[PDB]
């Protein structure tokens, strides 16, 4: 939930913190790859799985992205596309065939 | 026998094309039915073969042009979606 993640983001601040101090670097200009560099050495894994390793990420990075709860207090759901139950898909369909009717009204580099 | 020759069942080869000629003839005996005709009656069908036979073609030929009716019908909705994404 939010607030999980609000707390999450707090710790990994202070371990964050707690890390620089540990290896002597400066709190205010430690990155992520910084990070990295101090778990991998605090830690070290030879687990073949990069994933397997220990990690210690944003919270954002670590958790999945949790869809909000999709209504209000009162009940009635945010999106008019909700029943559907794919709301973003049929809103992002919807959205294309409106442009496509505006257009038939009117008139090797990416994949 | 008691019948004039070379006119019944008889075609004439136009330039040459015998293939042609009897390509034509055997569609005529096929669509006059003799050809069938010849192939049934080489064994003696039994009057109740016969009639089960009749009438099973009868079946298919009603359920065939029924369904060809309505492909026909149905192959003028085979054009593009019109409402496509939407």
């Amino acid at each position: 939930t939010e607030d999980f993640i609000k707390k999450q983001i707090e710790e990994f601040n202070i371990g964050k913190r707690h890390l620089a101090n540990m290896m002597g670097e400066d709190p205010e200009t430690f990155t992520q790859e910084d990070i990295d560099r101090a778990i991998a050495y605090l830690f070290p894994s030879g687990l073949f799985e990069k994933r397997a390793r220990p990690v210690m990420k944003h919270p954002e990075q670590i958790f999945p992205r949790q869809r909000a709860i999709q209504w209000g207090e009162d009940g009635r759901p945010f999106h008019y596309l909700f029943y559907t139950g794919k709301q973003s898909y049929y809103s992002l369909m919807h959205d294309v065939y409106g442009m496509l009717l505006n257009l038939e009204k009117h008139q090797i580099g990416s994949r | 026998a008691k019948h004039l020759k070379f006119i019944a069942r008889t075609v004439m080869v136009q330039e040459g094309n015998v293939e042609s000629a009897y390509r034509t003839l055997n569609r005529i005996l096929t669509m006059d039915g003799l050809i069938e005709d010849i192939k049934h009656r080489r064994y003696y069908e039994k009057p109740c073969r016969r009639r089960q036979r009749e009438s099973y073609e009868r079946c298919r030929r009603i359920y065939n042009m029924e369904m060809a009716r309505k492909i026909n019908f149905l192959m003028r909705k085979n054009r593009a979606d019109p409402w496509q994404g939407c």
